[PDB]
């Protein structure tokens, strides 16, 4: 894992002091429920290997 | 009309036709074309900057698609409450919003593949191979499709250095609507530098840059000493 | 083509196939040779290097089978426990070291085999004998083979004093690939020396000797004077 494993939306529409912005909103929150998801899945399987050891 | 005059008001409409706004008949025609280069060609790397560059065209293409079927779909609702002009203008600037948001993020996933086919184009090292017509044809029309995806949604800043790219290539100079977009980009920068009170030096640079495009688009379409070409002049000295 | 470059174009050909991967018609048709090359010999101690030569090249061939068939095994079976990205990738990278190990260890059987393969043709003492086309032959198979069985497993600096050997050997200094692995392996050590920082002196050692069997190998196959023997020159020079 790294900020490279989920959609890392940077920024948002309108004036920055970035060179980046946000993406469709209905798939920028979207992703955090895979972000999450991704994340909290791999924690799961790290759980079920130590109940295995 | 002499023969220069004939010649040139053809070319002038072939290269208004070749900066047209994509559809399905210059879609087929441009990869047929593309493809069979690429045969031609028989570069490995070539055939992945095509690819690349197709699957981004394919992007806008389907973005295109998308915002038709949208906007069809929202005027086909019922709208209970929208029964005050406020609501309805309201309603109407939510729709180009989430059309506008959408195109940004089509824009986005066909510059990187525009990116990648422009990286595919960079390792063919070999200068004898760079120089080939098929070559050239590709990257023209990589950085083609780049300058509107920009160009439509009016990052004009962004389209300079890729104009200017695309001019140095094959008497791409030659094209008026490459000079058209230079000097209506450096325009845009111009203005920009007057709103935001900018330095002098940036105001003075654009400025000549929208000049020399606009001029030099003026003598290409018009022809050097026409009554159009004298008065830009005129008003430049 | 002029009569060297056609001669030149079917040899590079004829070289090339000479360090081509082993397979089994490549097999068959080297020990076909090589017992007829005995048999005309009429040496013990030849025999007895042959012997070994070929047990050699047969653990080789030998693992190339278990490695298709144990890759196969893998494959064939049902993982229920690979249902994220990271446990397939794991499961792939630990399959990939089983592997290599088991190569690492018929690649150490195989040269137990050639060093026993050059013991023996090191007992044979008569000058007269040593200079046979059968003694040669058998001793460039076998550097050609251990050269081979440490550059699939990256064993690079490995294979200088072989390859260094092999050039030595009737012409072997005027085939392309000899010169092409010499080049590798030197700009391997090259860049073992700039990433540990070493010392100066080996950086140039290496680079130099780089440079001269990249030339030698440029010189080879496109000959001198050619415009990519002339580049390599201006590079260097």
């Amino acid at each position: 894992t790294m900020t490279a494993r989920s959609l890392n939306l940077k920024g948002q529409s309108g004036e920055l002091l970035s060179l980046s912005t946000a993406d469709k909103s209905n798939d920028a929150i979207g992703t955090l429920d895979a972000a999450l998801t991704r994340i909290s899945k791999q924690r799961a399987n790290l759980g079920a290997y130590f109940n295995r050891l | 009309l002499t023969e220069d005059q004939k010649k040139k008001k053809k070319e002038i409409m072939e290269q208004e036709s070749l900066w047209k706004n994509p559809d399905f008949k210059g879609y087929n025609k441009t990869f047929q074309e593309l493809h069979q280069l690429s045969k031609t060609f028989a570069n490995n790397q070539f055939r992945l900057a095509l690819s690349n560059y197709q699957s981004g065209v394919n992007t806008i293409m389907k973005n295109r698609d998308w915002v038709e079927q949208y906007r069809k779909e929202e005027a086909e609702k019922k709208r209970l409450d929208e029964k005050w002009y406020w609501q309805k203008v309201d309603r109407k600037a939510r729709e180009e919003r989430v059309v506008y948001r959408e195109k940004m993020k089509a824009k986005q996933d066909a510059l990187n593949y525009f990116s990648k086919a422009i990286n595919h184009l960079d390792e063919i090292k070999n200068p004898d191979l760079r120089e080939r017509p098929e070559f050239k044809r590709l990257l023209s029309d990589v950085y083609r499709s780049w300058i509107m995806a920009e160009y439509d949604l009016q990052n004009l800043p962004q389209t300079i250095p890729i104009l200017e790219l695309y001019i140095e290539i094959d008497d791409n100079e030659k094209e008026y609507p490459a000079h058209k977009y230079l000097a209506s980009a450096y325009s845009f920068e111009e203005n920009m530098i007057k709103k935001t009170k900018g330095p002098d030096d940036m105001l003075f640079k654009y400025r000549y840059k929208k000049n020399v495009h606009l001029l030099r688009a003026t003598e290409l379409k018009y022809g050097k000493d026409s009554p159009e070409y004298k008065h830009i002049v005129n008003v430049i000295n």
